[PDB]
């Protein structure tokens, strides 16, 4: 569960 | 071509493989039909495409339609040529399928001349060395991003702004204007939007259904229902009729293809049904060399030109993913297409500044045609720029020159419009064509201060600069009187 | 593993018909299960690896996998018309194209056969397509200049005569404008040009071999061009082909000059290769061997040592980056092999800065020993106000110091940038290059108007070619900026000015 | 295919080729006999036994069995490829395109009892016709797994079939099953 | 072939018959109130759907000229 | 497997009017695991259907149910799939929507704000407050009218 | 590597001589192996190096030690690929290694020569009992104040230093000083700077950092310090700096 | 699983009473098939999983049902791989349950034992 | 690798009165990549073991020694392994150190501070000194109470 990490982050 | 008589000896999903006598078999890119049986009672033959020789007498092909039904044991024709479709004046105003057939009900085609849809290229010796600029006669496309003969396209708007219109657009211009003809490859067409776009082409006078053949289109038809196979060649096919027109009659031909996108990825889907280990993010190996096989054909001989004009998807809107990256390597020009534009009235709604075009060098368009350009992307930009401060201060709160350029660009983001040949008939305006020359004399007139003191609903919605002279005095008579 | 592909039922009937015997097929195989990008071959019992077959259609092999019972060649085009069945023949030659000093004014397609259109080459038949390169004690140290014609290049990141120098860069923002340039530059040098395009289309081509052609640079330029609608095996061997051609020129002590445009579409060729023939990838589907793949290409361009003629060969590699990813596969394997990159920039390229060229990421491991004195002494100076404007452009909207760094940003930077800027296929000589740098780095263009900087210069250039001919004999002569030069070029600028008032 | 149809299709073309049909057939089933037994089946394998100690006893069981050369030169190349260890598969796997090659369609006729053979040359007729097989090679099975009567499995291996015996309360159970 | 159950008492040896058909449900207007596996069979057990015509579960789709546009 | 869901999601038709003018409307529902729309099997069938009707679990945490997001929904069918008494109001809540839309990271500055700017903020959030429903409770079409 | 190895390891055992083994990418050692084990017939491990990665890596790395006899000190460069420090390769030579030093791609095009990274590059002897207390002290807070600026780095990122506290923008004013006093002009490396390379001492090199961290130069540009050594010359270049203005 | 799942059955039908069902994580119900799944030849799935990892979890999941004659109240622990939970494993796990109850480590990392996550667990009751 | 670890660990036990009351500790370590416990072995691994200690290279560099990352490491035994005068004093304490942990961070981007706020992050910070160690200086029971 990286890449939700970093669309969160973007967000 | 003769008695070569194949046999089936495995049916895995659209994947075939054929046994054959011991001599004679055919060679990769082949054509082979399946004589085969339906249940109902009747028969019905199914078209394939050899892809690998497998070794004892057999090779493995990939099925245009569907195999449910079929047997092993069932005779396979060799053909000796590739996929064969009817090309000529007689693919004009039909619809096709991969296979060459008509889908359209019409009737039947006449196949008095058949090209194979597998051909190399033009020779580097027969290329045209030359950079044309193709002339659409819409004036934001021929000003700001212009196109090139013998290169390719990608349309960017999303669904819901002026595409289909736009394309109806440059076929009826390409086919007035110019004497050229146009061939829409629909790759992977939903069925419904294949029929709506037939009968918007039939309304619109660009399928001419009273006579045929005085059209100014071919239409083929890749469908969603249809399997991998078909989907993948659709485009091959399109672009062999494309390749008559240009070849035999010399015309300037109009190659439109719907989602490049697809094309791709119905190549990833064969490659992962014939077995091979795949690409970098999953695409096929063959994702360069099956791109550029299409594209190479897409060019401009000493007889004619053929001018693709590609949708292009971006899968996860990334420019830099293979599909979208590959295909960034043959496009010369770039056409987004505006929601915003498209909400506020500015049809055709083509975003002037993220267009762009490697066409607009000064080399090629002239020094005159380039700054020009570049003044009116400089104007607009400020415009866009200087939208939050009007909306706080206000258009008397600025300076005059910032004042100036404001109704300037008000002036030319209006005049980006234009009425449609095509979208006349619901909106009822006759409709224009405005050539690069009118359209760079009339930018140049509004932008040096010669035609400041008109309403910026003159300009609005008209083509060719004294026309917008003329609709402002009788604006200003609507006032006088 | 349980099934052959020598197992077909003609093999197996043919030994059973007699089991011991004397002959075998010596040079006559029998082709089978003609594959994607590969065909095994029963037969061929004395061929070598690396050796050239040849097939009924016509087409050109190349023994790759030597098996017990079939060997495994790869098509060196579409396997279209290989019947499968059919006879295949060794040469006895392992890979060669045949090489002369004929080959400069054609187009070859990585086989050293012309898709010119103009006839046949004559050749005497050498070099080896996979020569191997020189040793330790073979070459030297880099020492003299090859000009490219770019003000940018040829003061900041010199190139020299021997050296691998990366241009590496988005698509659309120059490399083949510089590359070129740097061809069209070498008119009176004594440089044999080779331009490899590797899967450009096939327009393109066409432009640059027409420009090439019109400018008058075919006289000493071989073109080995594959299009992007050619096999994935002639886009890998191109490069090869064109190393080994400009190889021939370069051992016999001529200095050459080679362009390998995308060699990331090279080693995209061989990734498709690798993949059909289902060889284990790694890191984005690259077969591993990708660093070999272009390290033993480009470990052949060299300065090879007085005992071996003094001939040398520069390596001008281009590589594509997707949205300027410099820490990718492919840039960072070529970044790895060379001897400095050109980093070219979308921003820069984009907006107006045309030769792009990113500067302060840009390196030449040659450097002083590249460049002339004339240019060591004049672009000292210059690469350090380029140095300061780098960070006061960017850190500072405005400025600190606003009186001192308006007279350091305004008056050096941000005129140099228009001085650094030159147009499409337009190169300079050094002279003008000299004269260049120093109208601007010294302080003299620290008073002219922002658009009439570029009119400035061009009609400076000409005044200065036109009515100071000693100038150009004296740093022709010794390559050096002495201080006669430097005052007649002080009271010509005066003139020039005082002229150009008006 | 497999490397059983692979070799079997070999030495029935090379048994064509030089009409021995008859002789091979008498051969290979002299050698699935002589293959069967383990013991001499796991010495040709058993790839530690070496492939000289091998083809010595081999050449011992050509010269005593008699047989034909050219499939001694199989069996030396099976040897010599090391294919021995499917030499069982190859060898049952010969038979039926020793069948295609000569035209017969083999049809096991599964009956109770014994025929009476003037219908059974019916059968033989019926299924040659229906085949296009010259001569049928029919064989029977003393099975009293049957109820009633007879029925024949024809064509690839049993492929093809009709059935009467039990098919009838079969069809029965499947009206009173109604589903 | 793909088991449309479970495959407890399948014997290794056990003889497959085929049986020429292809996947058809019986279809009818007594489905509406009705709850169905993927056979067309009750699972709410009330009964039995008595089905007259019959209808391939894959059957090809309505082609270009058999559609009209989307309007109601 | 798109060959897979496009032979399905095809046979969805509305019939020419000499076929009988009978029709077949596919609703089909797709999982996306954390909004991974670049997921495999959400990008072939959003490729292969006419719209997309999106659902956010931020919206309906946030109490909005049902949690439709309409800024990320299209429908290629467009108005033409509407009455023409629903075209009337439905260009004006479409506007406004949009506005709304525009000016929601402005509602923190609410109060230092123009009047115009307040007004198209309010109307926005009692905007958002009609297209709230409960469960099981289907609207008329004069009533959403 | 293994005959370089072999080399080394007679002046080791026989000679009994201090050996220096100097190796330029023993990454190509490893890459290598992975390219002949694909031909080699084995399946591959994670990112397709050879299953027989971290084996081939210690039967090499196992031999250079430092026996009764002599002593082999090896200083390795380890290409690590895509800038991608997690990759097998590098991941199972940092178990072997017991001095290492981490270059940043940030600091290199910084211009901050040369490029280590202070915080990654770890040793096995910075102890208080094998490098003394004062040393071991020092290295502890120029750490610290570098950890503390990373962390605060994304926050200065988007905001910018205006938003710190005293103490906080004291901290980035000393860490600016530290990452600039961390580069040096190498003798090697005359031909890309000029201005030649300067032997610093480990003495001089801790007094240093010690006026640094103590307070005393905060009142000096930071450019005094960009590739300079032995603090006097900083002090000497801020002089020079605020002279010639 | 099955064998506490078969107990559980004997209970609710034979002797028609509310059965308790506790699992531990069935996690490792669906993990030792993953670990078998390769040895039984079977071709790998999605990230590592057997192909049958659906089917497999949904035998067991629909055994465990109330019968309109006796009830089963089940509350079965899910472990979720590096706090993934779009993870193949409860990914297939959530169409199966009733009331999920998504425990979140940024709670735990706080100290809001029952680190129950209040928007992510939701419930159909 | 899951039962490879699993078979491994579980024999480290507690033997019960019948078989001598032996016992085998297990102190196993894992050693991550970056900081990517998402790594397959370290999940594996902190699945089969008790509890866990991760030891973060940040708070190593800002001299956080030893660098445990209390928060995120735990005890499944808990104060069952401790002495009754360290289930007296230190009980509560790894609760409430969490607490002042999130309290100190999001006290961070809060202007103005109560009193009794600032009490709290004062004895949070005083037992974050507290915590320190040297390396081979352990302290015996009755010193750590
Ligand atoms: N220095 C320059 N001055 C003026 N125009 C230039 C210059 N460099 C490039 N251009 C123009 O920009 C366009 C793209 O440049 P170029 O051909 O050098 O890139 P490219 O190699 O085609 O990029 P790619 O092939 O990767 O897409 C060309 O059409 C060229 O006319
Ligand atoms: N030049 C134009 N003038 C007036 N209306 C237009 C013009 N171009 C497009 N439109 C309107 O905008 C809509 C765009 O729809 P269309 O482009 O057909 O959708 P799609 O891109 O999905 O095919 C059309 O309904 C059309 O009525």
């Amino acid at each position: 569960a990286n890449l939700r990490e970093l669309r969160d982050r973007i967000g | 071509e003769k008695k070569n008589l194949g046999r089936i000896a495995q049916i895995i999903g659209p994947v075939l493989d054929v046994a054959f006598p011991p001599g004679k078999m055919p060679n990769i890119y082949n054509a082979l039909i399946v004589k085969g049986r339906d249940t109902a009672g009747q028969p019905m033959n199914v078209t394939c495409e050899v892809q690998q020789l497998l070794g004892n007498n057999r090779v493995r092909a990939v099925a245009m339609s569907a195999t449910d039904g079929l047997t092993r044991g069932m005779e396979v024709i060799d053909t000796g040529a590739p996929l064969s479709v009817p090309v000529g004046g007689a693919t004009l105003g039909r619809i096709f399928n991969v296979l060459g057939e008509p889908v359209d009900n019409l009737g039947p085609v006449d196949t008095r001349t058949t090209s194979p849809i597998h051909r190399s290229a033009p020779a580097f010796t027969q290329l045209d060395t030359k950079l044309s600029i193709f002339e659409t006669g819409i004036k934001v496309v021929d000003l700001l991003a212009p196109y090139r003969r013998g290169g390719k396209i990608g349309l960017f708007g999303g669904a819901g702004v002026g595409k289909t219109v736009l394309i109806m657009e440059l076929i009826n211009n390409i086919a007035k204007a110019h004497g050229g003809v146009s061939v829409f490859g629909g790759v992977g067409e939903r069925t419904r939007e294949g029929n709506d776009l037939y009968m918007e082409m039939k309304e619109s006078g660009v399928i001419n259904e009273q006579n045929i053949a005085e059209s100014k289109v071919a239409l083929v038809y890749g469908q969603m229902n249809e399997p991998p196979g078909a989907r993948m060649r659709v485009g091959l096919t399109a672009l062999t009729m494309a390749e008559y027109f240009r070849d035999v009659n010399e015309q300037d031909v109009l190659l439109f293809i719907d989602n490049i996108f697809r094309f791709v990825q119905a190549g990833s889907e064969v490659s992962a049904l014939l077995g091979r280990m795949p690409s970098a993010v999953g695409y096929q190996p063959t994702l360069s060399t099956e791109m550029g096989s299409l594209q190479e054909r897409i060019t401009s001989t000493k007889e004619g030109s053929i001018t693709s004009i590609q949708a292009v998807y971006v899968p996860a809107d990334d420019l830099t993913d293979p599909a979208p990256a590959t295909t960034f390597a043959h496009l010369d020009a770039t056409t987004v297409l505006s929601r915003g534009l498209a909400a506020k009235g500015i049809y055709p709604a083509v975003d002037p500044l993220d267009s762009t075009s490697t066409m607009l060098q000064p080399r090629i368009v002239g020094e005159e045609h380039y700054e020009i350009a570049q003044r009116v992307k400089e104007t607009l930009q400020r415009y866009k720029e200087l939208q939050d401060i009007i909306a706080i201060l206000g258009l008397d709160e600025l300076s005059e020159e910032d004042r100036l350029t404001v109704a300037r660009a008000r002036k030319i983001e209006r005049f980006l419009s234009q009425p449609f040949f095509v979208a006349e008939v619901f909106t009822g305006s006759p409709g224009k064509y405005v050539g690069l020359a009118e359209t760079i004399r009339g930018f140049q007139l509004i932008l040096s201060g010669e035609l400041d003191s008109l309403p910026e609903q003159a300009f609005y919605l008209v083509g060719n600069i004294d026309e917008a002279t003329a609709k402002a005095m009788n604006l200003e008579m609507e006032s006088k009187l | 593993a349980t099934i052959r592909a020598d197992e077909i039922s003609k093999i197996i009937r043919e030994r059973i018909e007699g089991y011991n015997r004397e002959v075998k097929v010596v040079n006559t195989g029998t082709v089978l299960q003609v594959g994607d990008g590969i065909a095994r071959i029963h037969g061929l019992d004395e061929v070598m690896a690396g050796e050239l077959v040849e097939f009924e259609e016509g087409t050109i092999g190349i023994a790759l996998n030597l098996e017990s019972n079939n060997v495994g060649v790869v098509l060196m085009g579409d396997g279209l018309m290989i019947q499968e069945g059919s006879s295949v023949k060794a040469t006895g030659r392992i890979a060669q194209i045949p090489v002369s000093e004929a080959y400069l004014g054609r187009v070859i397609n990585a086989l050293a056969k012309p898709i010119d259109g103009r006839g046949e080459i004559t050749a005497s038949e050498s070099r080896l397509i996979e020569s191997p390169a020189p040793g330790i004690m073979s070459r030297r140290s880099v020492y003299e200049p090859l000009q490219t014609g770019l003000i940018a290049i040829d003061a900041m990141i010199p190139v020299g005569r021997g050296q691998r120098e990366l241009i590496i860069g988005d698509r659309q923002t120059g490399k083949t404008a510089v590359a070129t340039d740097t061809i069209l530059n070498q008119q009176g040098q004594n440089v044999i040009c080779v331009y490899v395009a590797i899967g450009q289309k096939a327009s393109s081509v066409a432009q640059v071999v027409t420009n090439f052609q019109e400018r008058g640079a075919m006289e000493y330029t071989i073109v080995v061009a594959e299009t992007a609608d050619s096999p994935a095996t002639l886009q890998y061997l191109a490069p090869y082909t064109g190393a080994a051609l400009a190889e021939y020129f370069m051992y016999r002590e001529r200095h050459t000059l080679i362009i390998y445009d995308d060699l990331s579409k090279q080693a995209q060729a061989y990734r498709q290769m690798s993949l059909l023939l289902r060889r284990p990838p790694g890191r984005e589907a690259y077969p591993g061997d990708v660093f070999y793949l272009h390290s033993r290409l480009l470990e052949r361009a060299a300065k090879l040592s007085s005992l071996l003629g003094e001939g040398s060969m520069t390596a001008l590699p281009i590589v594509e980056t997707q949205a300027g990813d410099v820490s990718a596969y492919i840039p960072t394997n070529v970044i790895s092999i060379t001897d400095g990159q050109i980093f070219l920039s979308a921003d820069l390229f984009n907006a107006g800065i045309r030769p792009a060229i990113n500067v302060g990421i840009s390196v030449s491991r040659v450097g002083s020993a590249a460049q002339i004195k004339a240019m060591k002494k004049v672009a000292g100076k210059l690469k350090l106000e380029l140095a300061q404007f780098a960070e006061l452009e960017a850190f500072a909207q405005f400025a600190s110091d606003l009186d001192k760094a308006t007279q350091n940003q305004l008056a050096r930077g941000q005129r140099l940038r228009e001085l650094l800027k030159q147009p499409q296929s337009a190169p300079l000589t050094v002279e003008e290059q000299v004269m260049t740098i120093y109208t601007g780095t010294n302080g003299y263009l620290d008073s002219l108007e922002l658009d009439q900087v570029r009119k400035y210069l061009v009609e400076l250039r000409t005044y200065v070619k036109t009515n100071k001919p000693e100038f150009q004999e004296i740093i022709s002569s010794t390559k050096t900026f002495t201080e006669e030069a430097e005052a007649l070029l002080k009271e010509a600028i005066q003139e020039q000015m005082e002229r150009f008032l008006l | 295919d497999s490397t059983a149809s692979r070799y079997a299709s070999a030495l029935a073309d090379v048994a064509d080729v030089t009409g021995t049909l008859e002789a091979t057939n008498s051969d290979v089933e002299k050698l699935i006999r002589i293959f069967s037994e383990e013991p001499v089946y796991y010495f040709f394998a058993n790839p530690v036994i070496s492939i000289d100690n091998k083809r010595s006893v081999l050449d011992e069981i050509i010269t005593t069995s008699g047989l034909q050369p050219h499939t001694a030169n199989f069996i030396n190349i099976l040897i010599d490829s090391e294919r021995i260890n499917l030499v069982k598969e190859i060898l049952n796997e010969f038979e039926d395109v020793f069948n295609k090659i000569t035209g017969t369609e083999v049809a096991v006729v599964t009956s109770v009892v014994k025929l009476e053979n003037d219908h059974l040359a019916q059968i033989a007729k019926g299924v040659q016709k229906i085949t296009g097989a010259k001569n049928v090679r029919i064989k029977t099975v003393i099975d009293p797994s049957l109820v009633a009567g007879f029925t024949i499995r024809y064509g690839n291996e049993g492929s093809k079939l009709v059935d009467m015996s039990v098919k009838k309360q079969l069809e029965e159970i499947a009206a009173q099953l109604e589903m």
